[PDB]
């Protein structure tokens, strides 16, 4: 079974976070993405622990 | 969708500072030459 998600952004949004923070905007959105998946699976499997 | 209406701002750049006076403008108007007492009296 397969799991996925979105970072959905804008140019703009990228140019000025660089300018006024020093972050990146794409890097945040990816490790937020993808930290966020593999969190819901790792809930997914103590949730059938707990289910079963 | 994150845009620029989520990212907020610290502070602008200056860019520029400007400081508006009067040319200062006398030293080839007068005939400017120091005196070194309290009173001066010229020659005619």
């Amino acid at each position: 079974k397969s799991r996925q998600l979105k970072a959905a952004y804008s140019i703009e949004l990228a140019q000025d976070l660089r300018a006024v923070h020093g972050m990146d905007a794409d890097a945040e959105l990816s490790g937020i993405l993808a930290t966020e998946i593999m969190l819901e699976i790792n809930r997914e499997v103590v949730d059938w622990i707990n289910y079963s | 969708s994150t845009t620029t209406n989520s990212n907020s701002i610290g502070r602008p750049n200056l860019v520029a500072l400007t400081r508006a006076t009067t040319k200062l403008i006398y030293s080839d108007i007068v005939a400017t030459q120091r005196t070194n007492q309290p009173v001066a009296a010229f020659y005619g």
